[PDB]
Order: C-alpha cells, then structure tokens, then sequence
C-alpha cells in the first residue's frame, strides 16, 4: 500500500471476463478501446499491456518500476543524477515511472465503455 | 498466391461455395490467422517501421516463412492404414495476415514472435459420418519459458 | 570438463524437414599421478622398480608409450 | 540433444555500478566486434559497445548457456580515489594506443580515473526475448565487489 522511491510494483488484476481464449494467453490495456491507465500526481503511462499468468487463469499481472526524479541529492555527496527520471515503457515489463518523493500511485483498469476500476497507493519516504 | 488456398494443403484448383473453398483441405492458425507465406504484389506493407514483413523474416534467419516453406505434407502411415501423419517446426517469428477477404492475401507489415499465441489446425472433412461436410479442428498454445 | 568438455557436432536434415544439428560431448578429465616404490627400504643393487600411474602420458592406444632418459 | 546458442542481438549487458554512476562491461548475445567501454550507456549507437560473442550452450540437453569474460582493473566508473596511479588503458578497439579513449568511449574526468573500488556492486542484465507470457523481460543478477 505504500512504497519509496525508485522502488518496483507488482500490479496484478483478476479478470475472468477478458480470459477470452483458453489456449491463448490474454492481454489488456493494448488498445485504446481498452486502456489500462498508470498515473501518479503529475506523470502517467498511456496503453500499458498486461499479461496473463496463465493461459487459462484469468489473472493479469505486470510491473512498473517508479524511477523518481533527478532533481535530488539523495546520496548527499553533492550532485544530481542519482535516480534515473524517465518515463516511458508500453509492455508489460519494461514500464518506468518519474515520482517525486511525496506522490501517490493510481492504476485504473476498464471493463466495458464509460466504467472504470482503479486502484490507488501513495508515496513516502 | 492467385488461388483463395495459398499456404493450405490440397489442389491449387478452388471454387467457392457456401461451405468455404473446395480446394482447402488442413489450415494451420496462430490466433485464429492462418498462417501464410508473404508473397505476391500485397505483401509491400512495411508496418511501424521501414522493413517489409518478409525482408525481416529473412534477417531474422526465419527461413519457415509459411507452411510451403517448411514442406510440411500430409503422408499415410501405411498403404491402407487411412492414418496420414504431417510435421513441421514452429517458427520463432511469423507474419500475421491483415486481412483474408482478399487473394493473395495482404501480410502485416511487421512480425510478432509466436510465443503464447494458440496454434490451432483445422481439417476440412468432405463427409463425416453423415456423409456431408463437418469442419474439425484441435487447438495448442505455443509455450514459453 | 563440464561446458568445455570435448564436444562433436553434426549437422541433420531431420524428418520434418529443418537442418537441426545433433551433437554428443564426453569429457576428458586429466589424473593425478602416483609415483611408488615397491618396498620400503632396499640394499645395494636391490633392483629398485619405479612404478608411475597417470593415464594421462598415453599418447597413444596402439604404439607402447615409453620415455627416455636425457643424455646432454 | 545439439549444439545451442544464443544468437539474440545484444540480449545480455554486464555493467558495473557505484551509487549513483554506472558503467557497462559490453554486451552479449550478437557477433563478437570489437568496441569501447560505455558509462551509463550515454552512447545512443550500439556498434560502438564491445561484444563478446554469442553464449555457448554447456550441454547439448542442458538449455544453460556460459560465457566467459575477464574484468580489468581498470573497467571501473571514475572516481577521485584512484588518482594515485597515472593508469595506462589497454586498448580494446583496433588501435595499439595507451590512452584513455582507446578503451573508453570518452575520456575521464580530469582529476578521477576508472577504477573498482571496495563495495561495488556487479551486476548482469538479461533481456529475455520471450517469457512466460511470451513478450520482453529483464532480470538482474548482483554481486558485490
């Protein structure tokens, strides 16, 4: 529920209705008619893709790893550059994140036109 | 790549009737697409990028473009067992068909690697037990590790 | 030994049609070798006997191995 | 039961962090070239980087491919501490040159040499083309020097 800086989340989504082949592993937020929606208070990832566990599971799971911000010192040795701010990623494995130290996680999920589920988390030190 | 049955097994003779095409007799699928050799003048799509499908087959090393390529065929075991017995190798990379209302059919412009995808066949009987046309077909997935 | 062992490779036209290789290793580990008299104490011209086993020094299954002795 | 090898482009990167700066070994997976070393992969062209060839599978029924590679003294992020020695780098591109750039893609700072120093991290990244769910990955492995 709380997570620090340049730290990696493991999102998972149990989702019986998208398991729409047995033999196929099923995806989500590829498409714009189904989004998955990663946020924090000021940054975002637009079609983030998840993965099925199994072939036939109905469980969804993937990860994104919050980068942080650049603009701080953390090590205290007197320059920037210790968190590699960036955010970019669109599978289910390689998202990376900017969150600044006092943000908070937000991940929506859509089933069906004009309904979403989100989920939400916060950041601290 | 001129007859509605490339990349399927049976005679390159075709007509088309309410039940499908007269010469297809076993298709393979990959998420219910068949699986196709990029040929003919409707495989120029390049996709995202400025590589064609069948160029990137080719610098992937793919050289299982389709089923024509791997020379899968379908043999009997015996001289009247009535049991045919066909192979291939799943190939690393494919290319996804477009679209298949139109002949020859019209390739991706990019390919996508064939793990976790279901491969599914699907043979065409001319007459079942009936004796009429029942389309039957087995279903598999491509694992990975 | 292990990933380094002596590996012989071999290419096939398998019976679906691709050029798969097949290939076997063995390895060939070497011996730590032991050199002993045949008694423990020996008088003069007691016909002393060198006994060396190490089956790394042969060379050769057919030919019988030997060593001299350098004269220089 | 034959030969493997892993013929994947630049799937394996061996790098060496300190804190905050990081520095990369080479890659691993495509044709072995000859190249310099990167820090924090700040050079956007890959053909620049040393490649240490394709990954030689340890048993032909095994599936676990081994590679080895040696780490120089030298092959270190730049520090201050290791002024002490007016290093000479050996060269890892064509060229017979002692300087700085003959290993590194640019040069060290001025008063800091790339060096290891005590406490280190190792570390190993490999990008899987394909895994359970038959898409990109990555996985770490660390060690400490």
């Amino acid at each position: 529920k709380v997570y620090s800086w340049t730290d990696k989340v493991y999102i998972t989504i149990v989702a019986p209705d998208h398991n729409f082949d047995s033999d196929l592993v099923d995806e989500i937020g590829e498409t714009d008619s189904d989004p998955i929606k990663v946020s924090t208070r000021g940054f975002d990832l637009d079609n983030y893709k998840l993965v099925e566990t199994g072939t036939d599971t109905g469980i969804f799971t993937g990860e994104v790893i919050l980068t942080g911000f650049t603009a701080h010192d953390a090590d205290g040795d007197g320059n920037t550059g210790d968190a590699t701010g960036t955010t970019s990623g669109s599978g289910p494995t390689d998202g990376l994140l900017a969150t600044d130290d006092d943000d908070g996680l937000t991940v929506s999920f859509e089933f069906s036109e004009d309904e979403t589920i989100v989920g939400s988390a916060l950041i601290r030190w | 790549n001129s007859k509605a049955t490339d990349d399927a097994v049976g005679s390159a003779t075709t007509q088309s009737l309410s039940f499908g095409e007269l010469g297809r007799l076993l298709d393979v699928t990959f998420d219910d697409v068949i699986w196709s050799t990029p040929d003919g003048a409707n495989n120029t799509a390049t996709g995202n990028d400025s590589d064609t499908c069948s160029t990137e087959l080719s610098n992937a090393g793919i050289t299982d473009t389709g089923l024509g390529a791997t020379g899968f065929t379908l043999v009997e075991t015996g001289a009247a067992t009535g049991v045919f017995v066909g192979d291939f190798q799943i190939p690393s990379f494919w290319c996804r068909v477009s679209d298949t209302t139109t002949t020859p059919y019209t390739y991706a412009g990019d390919e996508e690697t064939t793990t976790g995808l279901d491969i599914e066949v699907n043979y065409v009987d001319f007459r079942d037990a009936s004796g009429e046309i029942v389309e039957v077909g087995d279903s598999a997935g491509v694992r990975a590790n | 030994t292990d990933e380094d062992a002596p590996r012989v490779n071999y290419n096939d036209l398998g019976a679906d049609g691709v050029t798969t290789p097949v290939s076997d290793q063995e390895e060939a580990p070497s011996h730590s070798g032991v050199v002993s008299l045949n008694a423990d104490s020996y008088k003069i011209a007691d016909t002393v006997v060198i006994t060396v086993e190490d089956l790394d020094l042969n060379v050769d299954s057919d030919l019988i191995d030997i060593f001299t002795v350098v004269s220089d | 039961a034959g030969e493997d090898a892993m013929d994947q482009d630049n799937a394996l990167k061996i790098s060496v962090i300190r804190g905050s700066d990081s520095v990369v070994l080479g890659y691993a997976g495509a044709s072995e070239r000859t190249g310099k070393i990167d820090v924090g992969g700040n050079n956007g062209t890959i053909s620049n980087i040393r490649s240490f060839g394709e990954m030689d599978e340890i048993a032909p029924d095994a599936g676990i491919f081994e590679l080895d590679v040696n780490i120089k003294f030298t092959d270190g992020p730049a520090s201050a501490q290791c002024n002490s020695h007016d290093t000479l780098y050996t060269a890892l591109d064509g060229t017979t040159g002692k300087a700085d750039t003959n290993r590194f893609d640019d040069g060290a700072a001025s008063g800091q040499e790339y060096c290891i120093l005590q406490g280190d991290i190792l570390q190993v990244e490999y990008t899987d083309p394909a895994d359970a769910s038959g898409d990109a990955n990555t996985v770490t492995d660390s060690a400490t020097f």
